[PDB]
């Protein structure tokens, strides 16, 4: 239950995201202030091809870590922010199951808005491998963090609901991550519908005028994948777009 | 349904009980007993060597002087006799080891049969619970009518 | 032997003691070990000749170390026995290598040696015997006698002698002091031999038997299911927990990180390991058996709290 | 043979003696903290620190003194030892597992005599009190053997009776006495038995009892008028003992 | 070093102390990291077993031999010893097809598996 | 078989990626080890890992077992029975085997054990033999005796290679073992020896004879242990004459020299008129014999006697010193032939081999500092 | 102990006068032989004891099974009586109808 | 453990007031005897009871 | 039907199991024991 | 026995091995050929155990199984025990038919 | 059981002093095809 709320951490000064959620107490330079960072990962496409995560190293500074699940004989690798800025460039084909990384700097604006890190493995021929994930970065005064966490924990215990769905309800109500009375109204409906129809909690979330989740969690695929990426149509992955 | 569930539990108890016995092949104490039977039989060669040494020693005279001798002329035959008698007792010891072991084998075989009997009973009972559930549904439909 | 001081001893904590000018004028090794950060109180019996090979002393004892690996004129104690049998150290001795040397001139004996020629039999008399007896009593459910017997090896409440509480839990000298009963158990497949090399394992075995007994008593009472035998069971389970202490807790994230097999299998890692990718080595596993005891107790406690039978069945009609 | 050892009592005292034995000399003076526990708001566990303050001098000149401490955690940390009234703190950065110490920035031991807060900043938080100042020096004049025999009392002292004094040692000392003559006459023999009680005891220079050990020597007194018991066999077939 | 013994109290089993520290300095904190059975990261996990088997098995045949382990199955070495690889159950057959299908794609110089199936669909021999 | 993966197996059957990799390798390994797939690396195959393939390494569960044993032997230790327990422990266990076990039964069983314990604890060592040339290598056998009239002899040994840093490891010692031979050593005159890698006991016995006048006959008894641990019967040699040659005082026993000898593949036995000074044996005439594996014997001639004496006298007991014999040897002990190769291998392209050659004879000279070895291979 | 004591005693000569000696040269071997025979018989007695003990244990295990069978029977019968009681009530309602 | 009464028990479980007190004390005694609860009194423990 | 089928299987197991035991006659171990008893009796003339 | 383990096997083995040696080392003492010529018939041999109170054994070889210079494996019979109290002076003994 | 069969035969051969030997049959006469009979037709005997 603890992991469901805060991911994984160890006394070795090591932190690791879980349920696509990364949480950490970054201390400001020469400043005891703790900026608690929370980074949420979602996939936009081809999650099965690669593991991608981004760490809040410092002001606008992030460590981008990734590992490929397969292999292409790429001439080079190119990683872009929102398909325009090349964050990383390296030559040669990355190897399967080898972790690669780079230090990048994101603009405050890039950080505060949802953004996408796309990774393309470029072949010597007219093609490339591609996968991508969406990230959002939040910062809190440690007190602000602890207080929101307090609410989340108590609400989860009171409702027996996962932090995944609970965030979804909150995001459905407001762009910002805040528990309020409209959230509680939807939480009621969420549970009510589960009881009324004998349905999965995620289904109940959708009925609360919520989007299909593209967020994987635990050891489970996202809702999106569960609907559209079950054994693929001749291997073609279903993804959103224009 | 309640009656059948209690039957199921009964069969389940029997199944697990025979299971346990089947799995616990030989009680450690039972192994010690067999070990001892073997160990006693194992003395045959030690025994023979001693009796033989004995007989030879007694062929040596022990009275000396202006009269003497006293060697036991029949010593070899007597020692020979004892070894054969011992051997007969050994054969029983060995046969007893065997008989005990085979007895246990047969016992375990019976447990396996009874284990399987209980298993069959459980399966029939589950099948009976299933048929009952169907009957119950029919009764519900009868009520509906 | 004084505590380790790299600056005077060398980078190695290695040292040896030798006896010389007894039987021959050659030296022989009589002690070996590492220097620690405290004093090493090494008591040895020093043999003496009927005919001395030296007028100033009947025996020489010396110590060597990395920065002073050798012998030398007057290095170490030089002992002489007078006609009354009193052994003193000749003032010519250079005692610099030692913190102190003290001859026990009124001691003509020593405590029995559990690591010596008859060690085998002492191990059985003072350990395997009561462990065996207790295990048999445990199997037969003779719990009261079984407890008496485990206590001859170890008592979590200590011992009382002539009305006085003692300062120890282990009643077995070689477990109380961690005494080795082996030299190399890796030459075979044998858990006894392993424990013999590393006596801490016997300490563990003893602990486990104690838990087994407490659990068995608990379970017995629980199977009876009378209100009061249930209360009794609860008590015995608490005892097992007291002995187990605080339940273990493990880290949420390892330093190990789903490494590629070629890498994991790279002999370089293995060579680096034995010489000492070491970050991606496989981690030590907890003793899952001990884990299982914690789990066992938790289920029993739960069931008692929920008014369930030992099998977790409701002690009530629905 | 009188045997003295600074073998601390299991748990707290043992841990404190281990620090003492490793970082000081017999003769050193220390502040030993006798009252230990875990802080109600700062601790997430039941683990604790076992501090001892070592004073400079007393055979161990120190660079302003040291705080010795034992800790249970296996993780490296910054062990902070904060003194509220002094507004001072020592910080053992990247502290060793088990036994370590912090350099005292100022040899003002007076500051130590108060409640001290210790933490590893990972949730181990120890409440430290009971600052007892102890001189570990042991004069041989305080090492004694006391004999009670009948109505008589005799004492013996190591600096008179022990020809060679042992080197100072926390780890172990043995004071081997020459023959101590006891005036056995006067023993009150009851049922032809009396005994001599021999007490082995000693004090540290502060007048701190080091401990004691008691032995006794039973004596059987032969009775000169005690005629052998006689077996008799009477002509009437009666056998008895006289 | 094992906390299970350390918490026992009444056994007086002592930690290696300086040797724990030295070990951890050489092994990146490893002795402070104990694991539950069931994690892939464990010394006794089947992955540990696998690692040993691979390390030794790969040296049974010459690197240029048809029977060289890696030649016949290049994926064994490229596969990671992941917790999910250990925990996820999946059709053995789908794994067999995955292997053969990738091999064919490579030999045939094709872009993907749909191209492979189209190619195979008209194969005559 | 080639790809180490089943392409015929039903779709319904599932596995894990780790399990598959394991299974695949196990098949790979079996085939190489079984010589299914040729041109395997024999160097690698000979590695211990593969030696153990059939036990512990082939199957993960047994692998884990032996591996775990190292860290958690206690999960495998069962006090009911331990490897290498002695017969006294066996008796103890058996004595408590009944289910109706209680304190009275337990205390009596304990005392039975303890009685046997004492019998062992108090064994007196009578004599010993080191089966080597030098005392620094090999092992020493000791024979002792139970304290009872018409008592029993026991033996055990110690391994000198375990005498690390001046002390024997606990592992260096073996338990005392019973001797079932009707031994009646005259005034303790007995020696344990090794001959042909077998333990033998030799002792002298005295028979009281009425001649009136009283006199005595002396006989040498030889016995050896069998493969099942039981012993053979004593073999008697008529040594009465050899003993009559030693001008011993009426209550003295001859000293007994006895050790095996690799040269001449024999057992060397000699008797002597024990002296106070070891060096006095340098001029003693040893009364001896040779004993063969077939229990044949030969008288030892004066020349042979003097030779063995000169090279062994330093081991003889003196009036007040009880010494341990070693294997008889001269400057160098060298084998007479070689039949067992240490290594070998294939020729180019494996079309030939140099193999089963030998060293049918080894002769040598050994002058001071000049060892000349003659090999006729 | 008695057999060994015997052997010691009989190694003592028993003939004195002009002709003497009379000891039994094989006395040790005989004692040894008698002990081995006794030992074999002891092992069989101990083994019989053990078998007997374990035999009783198994008997009890069988009793527990039979006990539990009876227990199950009681539970089934009680459940059947309840089933019948319901049937009876239905019959009562049928009479009422 | 401190209060010698289990606060995690279902309401279904019932006993009497004397019986509960016994249990509380017995748990206390065991903890004192095994020094679960440190700085226990060696006198008293040493008594025959 | 399913219930009857499970019953059939139960009976089948018993049939085959008892079949096997019957067909086995005397276990080889049992044969050795008989041999030993006979062998001991056979010593009568040797002993005499 | 149904319960076997490694120690059991080794002990059984050493028992066999012991008996093997006992036979392997029998000395040949004397023999008799029951025919007129030694090219027909068979030779009966007697041997002796290397033990005190040594036991006598006999076996024979079939000469008709001597083919092209060597006896067949079939030419030989096994050693058989003799149960008689035999103790000749200077081993003066012959088998005869 | 495996170990006891291996003493007669091993498909993997044998290792002595760390070195793999040149044979699979560990029974010299089998490796050599040595006859233990002269005429097995004397009786119906699978062993002969």
């Amino acid at each position: 239950e603890l992991s469901q709320f805060i991911g994984k951490a160890s006394n070795f000064g090591q932190q690791e995201y879980s349920n696509n959620q990364l949480i950490t107490p970054v201390v400001n330079s020469s400043d005891g202030t703790v900026k608690v960072y929370r980074i949420t990962r979602e996939y936009t496409t081809n999650a099965y091809q690669m593991d991608v995560e981004l760490f809040p190293f410092g002001g606008e500074n992030y460590r981008l870590d990734y590992k490929f699940k397969n292999f292409y004989n790429a001439s080079y690798l190119s990683i872009k922010l929102n398909d325009k800025r090349e964050l990383v460039r390296t030559e040669g084909a990355p190897q399967v199951n080898i972790e690669y990384s780079a230090n990048i700097t994101l603009n405050t604006a890039d950080i505060s808005q949802p953004f996408e890190i796309g990774l393309t493995r470029v072949l010597p021929s007219g093609s490339w491998a591609y996968a991508a994930a969406k990230f959002t970065v939040e910062e809190y005064n440690q007190y602000s963090f602890l207080l929101k966490l307090n609410k989340a924990i108590r609400l989860s215990r009171a409702t027996e609901l996962s932090p995944t769905i609970l965030e979804g309800i909150v995001r459905s109500v407001n762009l910002q991550l805040d528990i309020n009375t409209d959230v509680l109204g939807k939480v009621f409906l969420t549970k009510y519908y589960m009881q009324r129809y004998a349905i999965h909690a995620e289904t109940a979330l959708i009925l609360c005028n919520a989007p299909i989740s593209q967020r994987s969690y635990d050891n489970q695929p996202s809702q999106f994948d569960r609907l559209f990426n079950t054994p693929l149509l001749n291997g073609q992955y279903f993804s959103t777009g224009d | 349904k309640t009656v059948l569930e209690k039957s199921k539990a009964g069969a389940q108890s029997r199944f697990d009980s025979y299971g346990k016995l089947y799995d616990e092949n030989i009680n450690a104490g039972e192994n010690q007993a067999m070990t001892l039977r073997a160990s006693a039989a194992g003395l045959t060669t030690a025994v023979q060597a001693s009796r033989l040494a004995g007989a030879a020693a007694d062929l040596v005279p022990n009275i000396f002087g202006f009269a003497g001798g006293g060697s036991r002329w029949g010593a070899i035959a007597e020692a020979t006799g004892y070894v054969m008698e011992f051997s007969a007792n050994v054969m029983n010891t060995e046969a007893d080891k065997i008989s005990q072991s085979e007895t246990y084998r047969r016992r375990r075989q019976e447990w396996e049969i009874q284990r399987n009997n209980a298993e069959a009973e459980l399966k029939q009972i589950d099948a009976q619970l299933k048929s009952l559930a169907v009957r119950r549904e029919a009764a519900v439909l009868q009520k509906t009518s | 032997i004084p505590p380790y001081n790299l600056s005077t001893h060398g980078d190695e904590r290695w040292f040896k003691l030798y006896i010389k000018h007894v039987v021959d004028n050659n030296s022989h090794i009589i002690y070996s070990g590492q220097l620690t950060d405290t004093n090493i109180n090494i008591t040895l019996f020093i043999p003496l000749d009927d005919v001395p090979l030296n007028q100033d002393y009947h025996a020489k004892v010396y110590m060597t170390f990395k920065k002073s690996p050798s012998d030398g004129t007057w290095w170490g104690p030089h002992f002489v026995r007078d006609d009354k049998g009193i052994v003193t150290i000749n003032p010519k001795s250079i005692l610099t290598h030692f913190e102190s040397v003290n001859v026990l001139n009124n001691i003509s004996s020593e405590p029995m040696d559990f690591s010596g020629a008859n060690s085998l039999y002492f191990w059985e008399l003072f350990y395997y015997t009561p462990m065996l007896v207790a295990q048999r009593l445990l199997h037969e459910q003779n719990f009261d006698e079984a407890n008496r017997w485990l206590k001859y090896v170890w008592s979590p409440s200590g011992y009382i002698v002539h009305g006085q509480i003692q300062n120890y839990q282990w009643n077995v000298r070689p477990l109380l002091e961690d005494t080795s009963w082996n030299s190399d158990p890796l030459d075979s497949v044998d858990p006894d031999a392993v424990a013999q090399h590393d006596p801490m394992h016997y300490k563990v075995s003893t602990f486990m038997r104690t838990l087994d007994l407490l659990i068995a008593r608990g379970d017995h009472a629980y199977r009876q299911l009378e209100r009061d035998t249930l209360n009794e069971a609860k008590m015995w389970y608490m005892q097992a927990l007291h002995l187990l202490g605080d339940k273990p807790y493990l880290p949420l994230s390892t330093t190990w990180s789903d490494p590629r097999l070629d890498r994991a299998a790279d002999i370089t890692t293995q060579n680096a390991h034995d010489s000492a990718t070491l970050t991606d080595l496989f981690l030590p596993q907890i003793n899952e058996v001990m884990m299982n005891y914690w789990q066992t107790l938790a289920q029993r406690v739960y069931n008692l709290r929920h008014n369930l039978s030992i099998d977790g069945q409701p002690l009530y009609l629905p | 043979k009188l045997r003295i050892i600074h073998n601390g009592y299991e748990g707290q005292k043992r841990n404190q003696c281990n620090l003492m034995n490793k970082y000081g000399k017999l003769g050193d003076k220390f502040i030993v903290y006798t009252s230990l526990g875990v802080n109600p708001n700062n601790s997430s566990n039941k683990l604790m620190f076992y501090p001892v303050y070592q004073y400079s001098g007393n055979t161990s000149g120190l660079n302003q003194g040291r705080l010795l401490f034992h800790r249970d955690t296996t993780y490296p940390s910054k062990v902070e030892a904060w003194i509220p009234g002094a507004k001072r703190s020592l910080t053992n950065q990247n502290a060793a597992i088990g036994d370590d110490y912090a350099t005292d920035s100022l040899n003002k031991p007076d500051d130590l005599k108060q409640y001290i807060f210790m933490t590893d900043s990972k949730g181990t938080a120890t409440d430290v009190s009971g600052p007892v100042e102890i001189n570990t020096a042991i004069s041989p004049a305080k090492v004694q053997i006391i004999v009670k025999a009948g109505g008589k009392e005799q004492t013996f002292t190591a600096d008179k009776d022990v020809s060679i004094q042992p080197s100072p040692s926390f780890d172990e000392m043995n004071y081997q006495f020459n023959a101590l003559e006891i005036d056995g006459s006067g023993l009150n023999f009851i049922n032809n038995s009396a005994s001599i009680d021999v007490t082995f005891t000693a004090f540290a220079e502060d007048g701190r009892k080091l401990g004691y050990e008691s032995f006794s020597i039973p004596v059987t007194l032969k009775v000169s008028t005690d005629n052998a018991l006689t077996l008799h066999h009477n002509e009437n077939g009666a056998q008895y003992m006289q | 070093a094992n906390p299970q013994l350390q918490n026992a109290v009444h056994l007086a089993i002592l930690a290696p102390n300086a040797e724990l520290i030295g070990y951890n300095n050489q092994f990146s904190g490893r002795a402070s990291q104990y694991v539950a059975p069931g994690t892939v990261s464990s010394m006794f996990s089947p992955a540990a077993y696998l690692t040993e088997l691979y390390r030794e098995a790969r040296n049974l045949h010459a690197s240029d031999s048809v029977y060289y382990l890696d030649t016949r199955r290049p994926d064994l070495k490229s596969m990671a010893l992941s917790q999910q690889n250990m925990d996820i159950e999946l059709s053995t057959l789908s794994l067999s097809n995955e292997l053969l299908l990738e091999s064919i794609k490579t030999e045939s110089k094709l872009e993907n598996y749909t191209k492979v199936m189209e190619m195979l669909s008209t194969f005559r021999p | 078989q080639y790809l180490l993966i089943d392409n015929q197996v039903s779709a319904a059957i599932k596995t894990t990626r780790i399990a598959e990799a394991i299974a695949s390798i196990q098949l790979y390994v079996n085939r190489a080890l079984e010589n299914v797939e040729e041109n395997a690396n024999s160097g690698v195959i000979s590695r211990q890992f593969f030696i153990d393939w059939d036990k512990y390494n082939k199957r993960y569960s047994t692998w884990a077992g032996v591996s775990q044993l190292v860290y958690y032997p206690e999960n495998y230790i069962d006090p009911t029975m331990r490897i290498g327990q002695t017969k006294m422990m066996d008796a103890l266990l058996q004595s408590v085997s009944q289910s109706q076990l209680n304190a009275d039964t337990v205390e009596d069983a304990f005392m039975s054990y303890l009685t046997s314990f004492e019998q062992v604890a108090n064994l007196k060592v009578i004599s010993a033999y080191h089966d080597n040339i030098n005392n620094d290598q090999g092992l020493t056998y000791f024979i002792g005796l139970s304290e009872t009239d018409a008592g029993e002899y026991y033996w055990r040994s110690v391994d000198h290679s375990k005498f690390n840093d001046g002390k024997f490891a606990a592992n260096a010692w073996s338990e005392w073992h019973k001797i079932d031979c009707p031994i009646n050593p005259y005034k303790s005159t007995i020696r344990p020896v090794i001959y042909k890698s077998r333990l033998y006991l030799l002792w002298l016995e005295q028979k009281e004879i009425t001649k009136t006048e009283t006199d005595y006959r002396y006989e040498l008894k030889l016995a050896h242990i069998r493969y099942d641990g039981t012993w053979n019967t004593p073999i008697t040699f008529d040594v009465n004459k050899k003993i009559s040659e030693l001008k011993l005082e009426k209550n003295r026993a001859p000293g007994l020299y006895c050790a095996g000898y690799q040269g001449e593949d024999t057992l060397l036995v000699m008797f002597y008129n024990q002296q106070d000074t070891l060096d006095s044996y340098k001029n003693a005439s040893m009364q001896g014999l040779y004993i063969f594996a077939d229990m044949a014997s030969k008288d030892m001639t004066p020349e042979q006697s003097n030779v063995y004496r000169d090279n062994s006298y330093q081991q003889f007991d003196t009036n007040n010193v009880r010494r341990v014999n070693n294997r008889y040897a001269e400057d160098y002990e060298i084998p007479s032939s070689v039949s067992s190769r240490k290594d070998y291998g294939w020729g180019d392209y494996y079309l030939s081999m140099v193999y089963n050659g030998d060293i049918p004879t080894i002769n040598y000279k050994a002058a001071s500092s000049d060892l000349k070895i003659y090999i006729s291979p």
